[PDB]
This record gives structure tokens, C-alpha cells and sequence, in this order.
RNA sequence: GUGGGAGAGGGUGGUGGAAUUCCCGGAGUAGCGGUGAAAUGCGCAGAUACCGGGAGGAACGCCGAUGGCGAAGGCAGCCACCUGGUCCACCCGUGACGCUGAGGCGCGAAAGCGUGGGGAGCAAACCGGAUUAGAUACCCGGGUAGUCCACGCCCUAAACGAUGCGCGCUAGGUCUCUGGGUCUCCUGGGGGCCGAAGCUAACGCGUUAAGCGCGCCGCCUGGGGAGUACGGCCGCAAGGC
């Protein structure tokens, strides 16, 4: 059991059904692949530096969770099969460096 | 004929030539021109002075289309890059924003021979 | 990879006495945990050399021990090895 | 070269680890998208280190830029 | 052993954006390209320049360093997993368990070979243009093997610090990477520069010795003949020892 950062990024055109589900959907993935949610930040729609899929802005999440090793990427790749999901990127937890502290 | 008005302008500038693009703001070509669009032939295509008569002869058919104000973007290093901007801007065409979008890798493809001793 | 808890576990296990983490026994234990996982990982990674090179060096700082065991106490080393199941 | 002022000697205190923060890490970026010199970001080789991955992941979650046109040339 | 640290050390899967080429669409027209100057080449079956969409291969800009890691070869987008080495602090455990190392075994850049994939860019050979007294070349236009992946071979090199490994001893100064501490300074591990003593044919080396010492290994004995012949071992071959 380790602790990790999932990031994810999605259509900003989805209204409120189909982002309900979408996070369903995600929250059901983790859940079956043993992820245990501890913090959720849902950050929304922002502007992006560049186009991603056609689109200007994104739909942001971020979840802090434990779970097992040996099934992370599994878990990723599993957030990656869903159409209207941009970006997933997984990343191993790390304490803050202050600089000016 | 259009009557655009207001678009982009591109100069596209290497060490053999300069061809300048007028386009409207959706990006698609009204005219160009280039060193051998003019009478220029040979290596003088990449003359400083074949860079000023191809802007100006480029931005004279594109005020045959009612243009009144560019917005400049440049690409490569080469001489009359900076006589191309020049022209433009005492061509009668008000130029707005001047941009380099000069193309660049990621380290991507291995350059020939000459370009090489980088990638 | 080898957390405290299993560490631990080889250790009081090996131990001669309570408190004894580096004699010879405890040595030889914790070595034989690290290079049976790492044979293990080398099982896969065929490609992994220098993994590989570390092997190498446990495997041979092991045999230096065992030996030094077999010189002072054959029977310990006797113990010790029959525990474990090394050689053969 | 890096003539004017001080990238981290003016700003607050920030965590380098953190790629979700743009604002922060805007300023560490030229006119391109460029990731600025140490003698510019005025940063250590540790700091200048992390802050170049945490940087990196910004771009490919989308928030940073890669590259960037120059303007007014 | 416990606790703490830095890292392009390695293997597997995933994934990101830039650029090149190609395909489709739009807009547009007389050239583009290339050189010392040109020509071959490409373009009215619409090229070049510009925009939109798509496909694929390979390499990772900035950070980037006079930096780091590795035994060497060598290692650079990002993420996760697996995994090697190493440094520091505490002074806790074992109690000489050490060093070197002929053979053996393994690793070993590039090119090269085998089977099967792949193939954008580059490109031996080759086909052309030019240059030249000639031009088998340098320059330009094309271009196959190859460069890429998987598995299996080959075993070489200016494989270089042209400096075997380990330990102890012999002024300092200065920059740097990474720890710890009473944190202007002290203390440890790396990487550079100037230099005590001393050494060196000299150049230079000088606590990262080429100084003073001890241990063990490898090697040299004028040049050409020649890394050739013969023999043996290795290799599918090229060829290597
Ligand atoms: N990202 C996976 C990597 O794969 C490496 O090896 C893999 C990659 O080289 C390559 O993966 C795919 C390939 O399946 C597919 N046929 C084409 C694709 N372009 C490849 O990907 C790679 O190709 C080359 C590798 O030199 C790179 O230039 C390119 O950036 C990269 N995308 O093929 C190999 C087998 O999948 C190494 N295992 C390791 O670096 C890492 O796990
Ligand atoms: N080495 C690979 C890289 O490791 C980094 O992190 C590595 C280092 O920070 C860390 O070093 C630790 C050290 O903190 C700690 N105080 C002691 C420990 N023995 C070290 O780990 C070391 O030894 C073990 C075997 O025991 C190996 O499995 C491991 O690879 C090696 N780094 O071990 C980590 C794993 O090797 C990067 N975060 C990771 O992304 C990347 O994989
Ligand atoms: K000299
Ligand atoms: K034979
Ligand atoms: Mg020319
Ligand atoms: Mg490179
Ligand atoms: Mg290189
Ligand atoms: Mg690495
Ligand atoms: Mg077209
Ligand atoms: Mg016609
Ligand atoms: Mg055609
Ligand atoms: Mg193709
Ligand atoms: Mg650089
Ligand atoms: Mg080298
Ligand atoms: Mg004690
Ligand atoms: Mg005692
Ligand atoms: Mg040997
Ligand atoms: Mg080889
Ligand atoms: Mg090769
Ligand atoms: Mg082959
Ligand atoms: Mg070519
Ligand atoms: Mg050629
Ligand atoms: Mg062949
Ligand atoms: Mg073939
Ligand atoms: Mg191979
Ligand atoms: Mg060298
Ligand atoms: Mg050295
Ligand atoms: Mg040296
Ligand atoms: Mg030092
Ligand atoms: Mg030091
Ligand atoms: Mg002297
Ligand atoms: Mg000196
Ligand atoms: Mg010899
Ligand atoms: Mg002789
Ligand atoms: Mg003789
Ligand atoms: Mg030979």
C-alpha cells in the first residue's frame, strides 16, 4: 500500500449527466482495483497552454489515494479506456520542497 | 477578389530565397512572392534586396485585394529576413504584431551531412 | 523490494541472541533473502546485466561468510545451512 | 545574460514539488516556452533540478506551454 | 543493524509534445530547390509558401553545467512497477571473516552476421549533376544495405586518464556536486584548478601523485620484416585470440 496522486483531465463540453457518470465511472474503477480515496480536489474547467483533443480547456480532478503497487499502471490504464477522458497521469506522493521558507 | 482587409503575413526566409505569404486571418492564401517571382535567378534569390522587392510586390497584390493592416510572422534564419519586415513596414500596409514561429525539434530527425555536429 | 517488517522477521529468526543483528547467521540469512529475490527478478529482465553484476557480489560475499562459518564452527555452518537450504 | 532581476530572490514561499501551480511556475518560463537558466531562475542545482521535473509534468498535464512564439521581433 | 540522502546506474509496461516525410481537404500560382557559380532534380496530373485533418517512424529542445550515475562499454522527455551500486549520522551487532587474483565465467561502443518484423529522417555501395589537367574524391540531386525493435551471434577500438587493484604516510589555497554538525565556520564522500616537500629526460605530476612505502596481477627488452607465416583454439561468415 502506497500513496499516490491520480490526475485527471476531461471534456469541458460534458453537462451534468454525462460527468456524473464519468466520475462514477472513475470512482468505480478505483474502487475495483482497491484504491482506498483518501483527499479529492476537483479543480473544474481551466485553460489549457495548449489544445488537447481539439479543445481549448480541460475538466480537472485530483485524487489522493492508497492502494497497492503491483496494480497502479493496471489502474491508469483502465482510466485511459473511457472516450471523454483526456489525460491520467498517476504519480507517486512526495512531500512538499519549500525554497524562501 | 476578395475584399479581405486585415490578415497575415507570412515571411518565410532561408539562405537561397525569401517567399513571402500574404494570407486572409483564417490562414489560406490571397498572393505571394519571392526572390524569383521577380527577375532573380540564381543564388541572388537570397539578396537582402530580393527579399525587399518580393514583400513589396506581395504586399502590392495583396492591396489589389483592399488589404489594409498584417499582422507579420517570420520563419528561418537568413538575409532579408529583417529587409522583408522592413519592407513590409513601408509598404503601405499597416503591419500590427510582428512574430517568429520559426520552426524548431526536439532533438527529431538527424540533419544532413552539412547540418550536422547537431540534431 | 524487502520492507522493515520482513527484514525484521529474518532477523530475530537468524539471531543468536536477543539484540544480534550482525553476526554471521543473520548475515548469511539477509543475504540469502536479498539474492532469492533478485534471482527472482532475473528470472524475467534476462536483459538486466547490471542487476546481474550485484547478484555476482552477494552471492560471492555469502560463500565468503559460509566459509568462515565452515572454519570456525562446523557445526553451526551445518545448522545454518540445512536451515536455509544452501549449496546442493 | 540575465541582466534585469531575480526569478526566486522576488517571489514568496512556494513548494517546487507542486506542478498544479501555474501561477507560480509561469514565471519560471521565458518569452518561449522555455524553462529559464539557473542564472536567471536564481535557484540551486537541487532546486533547479526538481523544478525542471516539476515543470515538465505541469506541460503534459496541460498546463504549461512546451513552446511559445516571440513577439515584437 | 537502525535512521536519513543524491543520482541520464539497469530491466519492463505505458505515455507527451516539437520537428521531418507521406496521405486527404482548403486557399492560392510560377516557380521551388540548390551552389563559389551552377546544373541534375522537383513543379500546369498545380509544386514551393499558408491553414485544417490524418498516418507512421525515429530522436528527445529548454532545463544542461566547467553537473550527476556506472566496473568498463556507456547512461538524458514524462509516469508507474521491478532492481543494482553508493554516501552520511548513531557506535548498536559479528570478531581478521582481509587484499590480490594465473585459469574459468560473465559484461563488453560502432560496424558486421543470422531469423523475423519495421522503415520517417539520414545514408556505405550505387546512379546522376558539377568542379578539375583528369576527379574514381571533396560540392549538389537521388539512393540500397544499414541506422530502429525482438531473439541469437561477433569480442574489436585513440575499449584513453594512452596512468592495474588495495592500504598507509607526506603543506596549503581555491571553485564545485552531495551528506551531517556546535550551521560566519567544523566534519565526511565525489568532481576540477593553482601549488609545500618530493619526483621526472623533459613536458609535467603533486592528499583524485607520476611523491614516500608494502602486497598481489598483467606487460616490455632496437627498427623494418609483421600483427605477417606456420600450428592450435574460437566464429555461420566477416574474422578474432
Ligand atoms: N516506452 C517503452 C520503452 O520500450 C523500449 O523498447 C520498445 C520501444 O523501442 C518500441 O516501442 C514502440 C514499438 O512497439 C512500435 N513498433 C513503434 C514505436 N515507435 C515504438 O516506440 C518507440 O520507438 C523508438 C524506440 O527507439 C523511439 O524512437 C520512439 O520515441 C518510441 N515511441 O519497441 C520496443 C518494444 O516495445 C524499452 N523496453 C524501454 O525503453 C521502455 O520500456
Ligand atoms: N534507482 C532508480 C531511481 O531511484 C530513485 O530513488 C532511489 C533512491 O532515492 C533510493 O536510494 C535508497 C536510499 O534512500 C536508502 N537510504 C538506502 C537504500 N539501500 C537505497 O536504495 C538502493 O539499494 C536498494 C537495495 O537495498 C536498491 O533496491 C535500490 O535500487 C537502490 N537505490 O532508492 C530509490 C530506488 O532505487 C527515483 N525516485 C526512482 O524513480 C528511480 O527508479
Ligand atoms: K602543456
Ligand atoms: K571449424
Ligand atoms: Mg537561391
Ligand atoms: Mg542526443
Ligand atoms: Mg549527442
Ligand atoms: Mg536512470
Ligand atoms: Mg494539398
Ligand atoms: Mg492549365
Ligand atoms: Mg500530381
Ligand atoms: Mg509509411
Ligand atoms: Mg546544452
Ligand atoms: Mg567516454
Ligand atoms: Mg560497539
Ligand atoms: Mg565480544
Ligand atoms: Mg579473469
Ligand atoms: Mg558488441
Ligand atoms: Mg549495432
Ligand atoms: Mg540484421
Ligand atoms: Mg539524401
Ligand atoms: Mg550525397
Ligand atoms: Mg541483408
Ligand atoms: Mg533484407
Ligand atoms: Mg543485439
Ligand atoms: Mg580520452
Ligand atoms: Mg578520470
Ligand atoms: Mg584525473
Ligand atoms: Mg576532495
Ligand atoms: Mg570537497
Ligand atoms: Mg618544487
Ligand atoms: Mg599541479
Ligand atoms: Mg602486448
Ligand atoms: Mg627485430
Ligand atoms: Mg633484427
Ligand atoms: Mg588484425
Amino acid at each position: 500500500m502506497r500513496r499516490y496522486e491520480v490526475n485527471i483531465v476531461l471534456n469541458p463540453n460534458l453537462d451534468q449527466s454525462q460527468l456524473a457518470l464519468e466520475k462514477e465511472i472513475i470512482q468505480r474503477a478505483l474502487e475495483n482495483y482497491g484504491a482506498r480515496v483518501e483527499k479529492v480536489e476537483e479543480l473544474g474547467l481551466r485553460r489549457l497552454a495548449y489544445p488537447i483533443a481539439k479543445d481549448p480547456q480541460g475538466y480537472f480532478l485530483w485524487y489522493q489515494v492508497e492502494m497497492p503497487e503491483d496494480r497502479v499502471n493496471d489502474l491508469a490504464r483502465e482510466l485511459r479506456i473511457r472516450d471523454n477522458v483526456r489525460r491520467v497521469m498517476v504519480v507517486k506522493s512526495q512531500e512538499p520542497f519549500l525554497a524562501n521558507a | 477578389k476578395r475584399q479581405v482587409a486585415s490578415g497575415r503575413a507570412y515571411i518565410h526566409a532561408s539562405y537561397n530565397n525569401t517567399i513571402v505569404t500574404i494570407t486572409d486571418p483564417d490562414g489560406n492564401p490571397i498572393t505571394w512572392s519571392s526572390g524569383g517571382v521577380i527577375g532573380y535567378k540564381g543564388s541572388r534569390k537570397g539578396t537582402p534586396y530580393a527579399a525587399q522587392l518580393a514583400a513589396l510586390d506581395a504586399a502590392k497584390k495583396a492591396m489589389a485585394y483592399g488589404m489594409q493592416s498584417v499582422d507579420v510572422i517570420v520563419r528561418g534564419t537568413g538575409a532579408g529576413r529583417e529587409q522583408a519586415i522592413r519592407a513590409l513596414q513601408a509598404s503601405g500596409l499597416q503591419v500590427k504584431s510582428i512574430v517568429d514561429d520559426t520552426p524548431v525539434p526536439h532533438n527529431g530527425c538527424r540533419p544532413k551531412k552539412k547540418f550536422r555536429k547537431a540534431s | 523490494p524487502i520492507t522493515k517488517e520482513e527484514k525484521q522477521k529474518v532477523i530475530q529468526e537468524f539471531a543468536r541472541f536477543p539484540g544480534d543483528t550482525g553476526s554471521t547467521e543473520v548475515q548469511v540469512a539477509l543475504l540469502t533473502l536479498r539474492i532469492n529475490r533478485l534471482s527472482e527478478h532475473l528470472k524475467v529482465h534476462k536483459k538486466d546485466h547490471h542487476s546481474h553484476r550485484g547478484l555476482l557480489m552477494m552471492v560471492g560475499q555469502r560463500r565468503r561468510l559460509l566459509r568462515y562459518l565452515q572454519r570456525e564452527d562446523p557445526e553451526r555452518y551445518r545448522a545454518l545451512i540445512e536451515k536455509l537450504g544452501i549449496r546442493g | 545574460p540575465s541582466r534585469k532581476a531575480k526569478v526566486k530572490a522576488t517571489l514568496g514561499e512556494f513548494d517546487l514539488r507542486d506542478y498544479r501551480n501555474v501561477e507560480v511556475l509561469k514565471r519560471f518560463l521565458s518569452e518561449t516556452g522555455k524553462i529559464l537558466p539557473r542564472r536567471r531562475t536564481g535557484l540551486s542545482a537541487k532546486e533547479q533540478r526538481i523544478l525542471a521535473k516539476t515543470i515538465k509534468r505541469a506541460r503534459i498535464l496541460g498546463l504549461l506551454p512546451f513552446t511559445e512564439k516571440l513577439v515584437r521581433k
